[PDB]
């Protein structure tokens, strides 16, 4: 009572992973993403992956 | 199941003859999937078949 | 028409989501205000954002 | 004159190569040069090669990405994620962009190969990719924009201020090279058993043959290193 009309707007945010986002495993290991590193600068195995 | 779509899943349930005699409803039933529903924390509930 | 953002719009910062007008505070209509509205017009119609 | 004793390699030898995978050999090499040549080529191959991808999609009856097409099992987010994986190759020279209108009905599955009928300036390399699952009486009238670029461009940089209503900017991945592997083996020239052989294995998505990917990477490196000439130092 006392309110004539209710207007609701729902807004969706697509949030990709970025520097500063918090990640964690299942074993109490948590961290902040400090750098998004390119594919060619990553450590790679003998097969190149 | 009868018909599957991103919004609904309708399925024919197998009912015994006595249960069919006693129940007023058709054996088929339709479930509406939750599509991008806000939680208490801001996360989304998106269900797909 | 109801001052409500369309489905599919991009909510950049500072955009209007649900526009609204609230009746502004007309005090006693002093003669000077009456004349100014009579000659210039109702440019300052009684509505606040 | 001090650099003349260097052992100059002959050429690049194609051992085996299909349109997707390729194996190459560089020989003979001086001790330590296989590593630098291979790593530079791998970095350039993985970083700076051009390819074609979808930048925007418009589906009739769909206002934004977080919606659903009536009768289609997949949502529009999943459809966009599948459209990101559709790889294209040039078929006609001198094309930089193309807007393709696709109308598909009567098939239980919408795949990438369904777009080849409506595409004139490109070839779909993975026609078996399932874009979406549909009912037998569900018709999809969609429109995709295929462009050219290098690297990965997010959706915010593909948003066109003049795009029609319902256009959804789609994250674009342009890199045609999927995997680069290189190994250094010992190569023997006459009485010297310390030379090097560089073995390259390149896996691409099919838009560029591995040999031309190697040539393009070499060209980029050469263009960068020509700037170190005497005339270009101040």
């Amino acid at each position: 009572a006392g309110i004539m009309k209710l207007a609701k707007v729902y807004i969706a945010k697509k949030r990709k992973l970025k520097v500063g986002d918090k990640m964690a495993g299942r074993h109490g290991n948590k961290g902040i993403v400090a750098r998004i590193v390119r594919q060619e600068d990553m450590p790679f195995l003998e097969d190149g992956t | 199941v009868e018909y599957v779509d991103a919004q609904k899943i309708t399925i024919k349930y197998d009912r015994t003859e006595e249960e069919r005699l006693v129940s007023f409803e058709e054996d088929s039933k339709t479930y509406e999937l939750v599509k991008f529903r806000k939680t208490n924390q801001g996360t989304s509930i998106n269900l797909k078949p | 028409e109801y001052g409500m953002i369309r489905i599919g719009a991009e909510v950049k910062p500072g955009d209007i989501l649900i526009g609204k007008i609230t009746p502004k505070g007309e005090s006693d209509p002093t003669p000077e205000e009456k004349l100014l509205r009579a000659i210039f017009g109702d440019k300052a119609g009684d509505v606040k954002d | 004159m001090a650099l003349l004793n260097f052992q100059k390699p002959d050429k690049v030898i194609m051992i085996d190569s299909t349109d997707f995978e390729g194996k190459f050999e560089f020989r003979p090499l001086e001790p330590g040069y296989g590593l630098t040549v291979g790593n530079a080529l791998r970095r350039v191959l993985l970083s700076s090669l051009e390819g074609f991808a979808i930048t925007s999609v418009r589906i009739d009856g769909v206002e934004h990405e977080f919606s659903v097409v009536p009768g289609v099992v997949e949502d529009v987010t999943e459809i966009i994620l599948n459209l990101k994986q559709v790889r294209f190759k040039r078929q006609i020279d001198d094309v930089e962009s193309e807007t393709v209108s696709i109308s598909v009905s009567g098939k239980e599955q919408l795949t990438a190969g369904d777009f080849q009928k409506f595409i004139s300036g490109y070839q779909v390399l993975n026609p078996d990719l399932v874009i979406c699952n549909m009912g037998p009486k569900v018709s999809i009238n969609m429109e995709i924009v295929i462009e050219k670029g290098r690297g990965y461009v997010p959706a915010e940089e593909n948003k066109k201020s003049n795009a029609p209503l319902g256009s959804i900017a789609v994250d674009s991945v342009y890199t045609p090279v999927k995997n680069v592997k290189y190994s250094i083996e010992n190569y023997r020239v006459e009485q010297k058993t310390d030379y090097e052989k560089l073995v390259f294995e390149i896996i691409t998505d099919g838009s560029i043959h591995p040999k031309d990917a190697l040539t393009e990477a070499a060209k980029v490196l050469i263009h960068h290193f020509m700037l170190f000439s005497d005339e270009r130092i101040t």
